[PDB]
RNA sequence: GGCCCCAUGGUGUAAUGGUUAGCACUCUGGACUUUGAAUCCAGCGAUCCGAGUUCAAAUCUCGGUGGGACC
């Protein structure tokens, strides 16, 4: 089935190779005679012996042939000698393959094999990954299929079957294992107690399974297990009772603490009684489970508003900001279960502190103080704006911040509405001119270091930092440039234009050079009264 | 004191790496060194041997997977344990005062304590001179010194020093035989069977022995001797493929002697490892190349083990005075390192290089070569030609994994054959070829028409040998991930029994098997029978 | 392109948090999430 | 209390305004189916901390840390 093309395209394919046609061979290899019926082929090489190879694509090809044909065993055992994936059974066609459980077991029908074939399955698809065609659910899904209905021919002489199967499962399911184990001990063909027992031993490394048979409350099987585990019934024993003895819920949380199981133990402890919530607290504040007592407990509970304070605070360590605080003033999900703390006030927690819940008013103005000089330190310049409105007029004060940054309109609000006219000109005109000065000089500064270093990268990165850096000024200048022009300072403006153009068309000349971010095109900062 | 500040920054080292793995947290070893020697004024590093020397054995459990050291040790997959004879005379003196021409010293040539081709000062030399050649004390010291570095025992071996073994007195060796078993059984007894009968259900699991002879010591004599020892593999010394090179050497004996010995020899069921030897007087470099070739291209020997040894001129010998006349001259490193690499390239893929260059102290040879490591120069020249070697101690999955960190991903079945002192030789591997790297062999083949053991007379195929390489695997353990135990062993048993049952048209399988082995053959219904297992085939 | 919302909504998801209705925050959480595999 | 001086591998040290901090002791690995230690080969170690300046900083500055002698 193939064709001229097809067999040129397969021979050169530009000398590229893959998958189960090619396989690598010997230096001096001939070729003496292939094996059909057998698929193999063997060949001489120079020193004078004989060599016989299994060439994949022969035996896979007979092995789709058996599956279309359906006999299970010789595939099995032709495919196992060879040291083949098992999982390509299920891949191969895996929606039929599920309706011929039955005769498949019957087909293999020994518990060996069964057990050897759990013992490799795998999620992935193989003819996807290892054997392309030429041409979780999964894995319990079939373990529980073939389990109910092999269970139903036999559970007696398959009984390690049924246990491999559900040791095998997604997640491993220890306890119904070892409840099958303690009631065949109770129990008197079939498989006897000490097999099984050996069959599971090491398939399990024991330790782990005494521990998780502490963990399904239940002594008699912890004593079982423990029969093995070598240790001093003089250790153990005595702690066992002592275990055994007190109390049921607190049994639970303590083998839960004991097994590092916080959630289940916190889960106990809540119902085992109230006077231990505090001790619960510790441990969900050493192990900062504060989100897990949230849905143990309820609103309207204290135990509640104390977990969420402890929530905001404990774990939020080196992080008093908006969340510790914010949920402070929320005590939790709550909107508003408490307040009067406040850690930072970044304009909203302050406020929503100070005006909920009103304590202290503006008359109290250390608020306005302390935000006006927390968030002006932090470049805003605008929370003085806003607060001293509420606080005392120093609006002065506010337009000497508004200048500062820049903020030109609102001084002007300022001026005109206090009738403050005395510092129209005294201080805003010259420091908008020097603005205009700086601006200059750092822009023949950004000029300077651009061309310097582009013509050090000429010689044989962060030029677009420098790029971007300018381009950030256009609509500042662009309304500096008429807040200038009400006092008429047309020239200087000018000249900052005719600065700032020049240097946008050397960035701009020199972007093809270098090539890399793209800029706006639809940056305002020119004015025809300017022009 | 410096030395108990050592101490605590130890006991610093363990407490954190201990509470590291009750977390499961995993640290450099090394980090933590260097900083638990910064911060307790220390000017050197601790060495890791006192780092083990302290563990308490509820963690030695399970520390000793991060704890290792040299982990090649066990990077085949058995324990190796080396033993020393008793000094003593080897036999052709009876004719003159010749040993042989480039044998070292021997009992009475200018050592105080020596042994034949041995200097005296190989470790293991001062090893048996500390333990006064006393089998026991010097094994039980070994295997203790081993351990020492965290290594399981659960399967050893014996490899035997000494010049000749064949030729010493029979009470001797047999009172070293059982003080060998005892060894290891921990069971004082009288002979050598009561021995053998407890060392069969010791836990130390011995699986074999190997020891070297000669020719002369070679007929049947002899090999039924050490059937009853168990002995596996045996070592000659053959030194050339030219009969006359033989009384040049003076060695004393033929060419001839050797076939036949290595055809009776295989014919009864032993493996058996050649010495070769390069750099020969009256010998060019292409006779070498010729021999060396020659070695393999006739179907007369085509070995299973191989070992070379270059030439060394050493004082005292003929050799000595010879060179020391002018008149037998090596050759330069260069020619050496080329002669390696062309003679790598020739070897059959089933044999096994075991050993390259001597281990005799640089300040007494002649015309020694300055490196110690020659392997590594060799495989450097021949990365230069651009030719690969396919021996088997480089493919097994321990030296290409610890040498290359290389993973097996698809694995299959691999069969040859060919011819060798009239023997069908059948050889057969578990391997993946695509990286090349080799996981389990197997050795079998038909006996030969004339046969010295009446049990193997008549539909009988002997299987020599038979191995999985890796590391050591406890016998109780099953995975450790890794590669010995997933029942790879069985399909190759079975499909050799196919095989002979089939192609070979025999009627029953005998063969050979170390004194714990036995029971495992037991698991698949094998019998004992003289020193052989054995199964019907019908 | 929807990076604005990238932090917008991630700063604005206090108006959700604020209230009762924290659960509904991963809710709407998802399509911020589903971006981020572009 | 100040003046000075110092802070490089685990330790002993070179080096210095620019693509790489070099040695030394030490430790680790292979040669090795005779060897932890030998012989060779190969490999893993780093500028007290924070601020500055400088295109660029271990070497330029300040601060801190700790240590060293001065009256
Ligand atoms: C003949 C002297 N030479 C030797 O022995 C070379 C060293 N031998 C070995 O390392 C191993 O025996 C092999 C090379 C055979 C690899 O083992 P292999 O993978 O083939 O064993 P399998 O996986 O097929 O079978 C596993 C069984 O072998 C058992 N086994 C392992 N070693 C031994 C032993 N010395 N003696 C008896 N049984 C053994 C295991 O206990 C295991 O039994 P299990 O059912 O409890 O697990
Ligand atoms: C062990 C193998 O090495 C050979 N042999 C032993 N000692 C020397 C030596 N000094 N030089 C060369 N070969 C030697 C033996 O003859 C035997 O073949
Ligand atoms: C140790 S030399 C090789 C083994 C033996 N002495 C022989 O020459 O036959
Ligand atoms: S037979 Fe071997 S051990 Fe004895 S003298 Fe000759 S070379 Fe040396």
């Amino acid at each position: 089935d193939a064709s001229f093309k097809t067999l040129q395209a397969g021979l050169s394919s530009n000398h590229v190779s893959h998958g189960e046609v090619l396989r690598k061979v010997e230096r001096g290899s001939r070729i003496v005679t292939v094996v059909p019926q057998d698929t193999k082929l063997v060949l001489q090489m120079p020193r004078g012996n004989l060599e016989v190879v299994h060439h994949r694509a022969l035996v896979l090809a007979q092995i789709r042939k058996w599956l279309d044909k359906l006999m299970f065993k010789e595939a099995f055992e032709c495919m196992r000698k060879l040291r083949i994936n098992l999982n390509l059974i299920y891949d191969h066609n895996p929606k039929v393959f599920l309706g011929n459980v039955e005769t498949f077991i019957k087909q293999i029908d020994s518990v060996n094999h069964i057990n050897l074939f759990f013992t490799e399955l795998k999620e992935e698809d193989v003819t996807k990954t290892m054997y392309p065609a030429p041409v979780g659910n999964k894995i319990d899904l079939v373990c529980d299929a073939m389990r109910a209905v092999m269970e139903s021919i036999n559970p007696h002489k398959y009984c390690l079957s049924i246990l491999t199967s559900h040791v095998k499962k997604t997640t491993p399911e220890l306890e119904i294992v070892l409840q099958k184990v303690h009631e065949l001990q109770g129990n008197a063909d079939a498989v006897s107690a000490e097999e099984a027992l050996k069959y599971l031993l090491h398939l399990v490394d024991v330790n782990e399974l005494y521990d998780h048979s502490l963990g399904t409350y239940d002594f008699d099987l912890v004593l079982m297990v423990a029969e093995k585990s070598q240790k001093d019934p003089k250790e153990y024993l005595p702690f066992l009772n002592t275990l055994k003895k007190m109390e049921t819920n607190y049994q639970r949380f303590t083998i839960d603490k004991y097994l590092k199981r916080y959630e289940k133990a916190i889960g106990h402890l809540s119902k085992c009684g109230p006077e231990y919530f505090p001790e619960c607290l510790n441990l969900i504040k050493d192990k900062n489970l504060y989100n897990e007592a949230l849905k143990l407990y309820s609103p309207s509970s204290q135990q509640y508003q104390d977990i969420s304070i402890a929530y905001g605070e404990h774990l939020m360590q080196e992080h008093m900001y908006e969340p510790a605080g914010l949920m402070f003033a929320r005590c939790g999900a709550h909107e508003k279960a408490l307040s009067a703390f406040l850690t930072c006030g970044n304009w909203k927690q302050a406020l929503c502190v100070a005006a909920q819940l009103n304590f202290t008013k503006d008359q109290l103005v250390g608020l306005g103080r302390t935000l006006a000089g927390k968030l002006v330190e932090q470049r805003k310049h605008i929370d003085a704006a806003m607060v001293l409105e509420e606080c005392a007029q120093d609006y002065e004060e506010a337009v000497l911040l508004l200048l500062e940054g820049a903020a030109w309109e609102e001084a002007l609000r300022l001026v005109y509405k206090y009738n403050r006219l005395d510092i129209i000109e005294t201080n805003v005109k010259p420091s908008i001119l020097e603005a205009q000065k700086n601006y200059m000089a750092f822009l023949d500064s950004q000029t300077a270091t651009f061309s310097r270093h582009k013509k050090r990268l000429l010689v044989v990165e962060a030029l677009s930092e420098v790029v971007q850096n300018t381009e950030n000024l256009k609509d500042e200048v662009y309304h500096i440039l008429k807040v200038l022009f009400l006092f008429e300072f047309d020239e200087q403006g000018r000249e900052l234009q005719k600065a700032f153009e020049d240097t946008l068309q050397l960035m701009e000349r020199s972007l093809p050079e270098i090539w890399p971010p793209k800029i706006n095109r639809r940056t305002q900062w020119k004015l025809s009264l300017l022009d | 004191s410096p030395a108990e500040l050592m101490m605590l920054t130890i006991g610093d080292v363990i407490k954190q790496l201990i509470e590291a793995h009750e977390q499961g947290k995993d640290i450099d070893l090394n980090k933590v060194k260097t900083k638990t020697a910064a911060k307790y004024g220390l000017s050197a590093q601790p060495r890791l041997v006192d780092i083990i020397a302290a563990v308490p054995p509820q963690y030695r459990k399970v520390l000793m997977p991060k704890l290792k050291a040299k982990p090649i040790r066990t990077a085949s997959g058995i324990a190796v344990v080396a033993v020393m004879c008793k000094p003593h005379r080897c036999p052709h003196i009876s004719f003159t005062g010749n040993i042989c021409v480039y044998c070292p010293g021997g009992p009475d040539s200018d050592f105080e304590y020596s042994t034949q081709s041995y200097t005296g000062y190989e470790p293991t030399s001062m090893r048996a001179i500390r333990a006064r050649y006393d089998p026991f004390l010097q094994t039980r010291h070994r295997i203790e010194q081993l351990k020492q570095l965290g290594h399981s025992v659960d399967k050893v071996e014996f490899i035997v020093m000494g010049g000749t073994f064949m030729a010493l007195p029979e009470e001797y060796r047999d009172y070293f035989i059982r003080n060998l078993h005892d060894a290891l059984s921990g069971h004082t007894s009288n002979n050598i069977y009561e021995a053998v009968k407890y060392s069969e259900r010791s836990l130390t699991k011995c699986i074999g022995i190997t020891i070297e002879t000669r020719p002369d010591y070679c007929m049947k004599r002899h090999l039924s001797d050490m059937l009853t020892y168990g002995c596996t593999r045996l070592e000659i010394g053959v030194q050339s493929v030219y009969e006359d090179v033989a009384r040049d050497t003076n060695r004393g004996h033929t060419v001839k002697a050797v076939c036949e010995s290595f055809h009776l020899a295989k014919d009864s069921g032993f493996k058996v490892v050649a010495h070769m030897m390069p750099d020969l007087p009256n010998v060019g470099l292409e006779r070498d190349i010729e021999q060396f070739t020659e070695f393999f291209e006739n179907p007369a020997f085509r070995p299973d083990g191989l070992k070379l040894y270059p030439t060394l001129v050493i004082r005292g010998t003929g050799l000595y005075e010879l060179w020391k006349s002018g008149r037998y001259k090596s050759y330069s490193p260069s020619d050496l390192v080329e002669l390696v690499a062309r003679i790598l390239a020739l070897v059959p893929p089933w044999t096994r290089v075991y050993r390259v260059q001597r281990d005799i102290p640089m300040p007494l040879v002649s015309s020694g070569v300055e490196h110690g490591n020659l392997r590594e120069l060799a495989l450097a020249r021949m990365k230069d030609l651009g030719i690969q070697c396919r021996d088997v101690r480089t493919r097994e999955v321990g030296i290409q994994e610890i040498h290359h960190k290389v993973r097996p991903y698809q694995v299959e079945l691999v069969r040859r054959d060919y011819v060798a002192n009239g023997g069908w030789e059948t050889f057969l591997s578990y391997e993946d070829p695509d990286q090349d790297i080799l996981i389990g062999l197997l050795r079998l083949r038909k006996c030969s028409e004339e046969t010295f053991r009446f049990e193997l007379g008549g539909g009988v195929s002997i299987v020599r040998e038979l191995h999985v390489y890796g590391s050591v695997v406890p016998v109780s353990s099953r995975d450790p991930t890794k590669f010995q135990h997933q029942g790879f062993g069985m399909l190759l048993m079975e499909e050799a029994e196919r095989i002979a049952r089939e192609e070979h048209g025999s009627g029953k399988i005998a063969v050979i098997s170390g004194v714990g082995t036995r029971n495992y053959y037991r698991k698949i219904g094998y019998r004992l029978q003289g020193p052989y297992m054995v199964k019907m085939l019908k």
